[PDB]
């Protein structure tokens, strides 16, 4: 679950850093 | 007079145990790639 949380994070700062 | 040999059956529990846990490292390995994937994006 730890993993699958920080992957989340990082799609999630991906799309940040897109925009 | 006489005497005998012993022969030696594995544990069932153990059963497929090269892969019960081969699977599951496999599995995250595959997380972890992804995990690598989506931070060289981040990256760059």
């Amino acid at each position: 679950s730890r993993t699958a949380e920080l992957q989340a994070e990082i799609d999630d700062t991906v799309g940040i850093m897109r925009d | 007079g006489q005497q005998i040999f012993s022969q030696a059956l594995l544990n069932a529990n153990r059963r497929g145990e090269a892969k019960t846990a081969l699977a599951e490292v496999q599995a995250r390995h595959q997380e972890l790639l992804k995990l690598e994937k989506s931070m060289a994006e981040l990256t760059q």
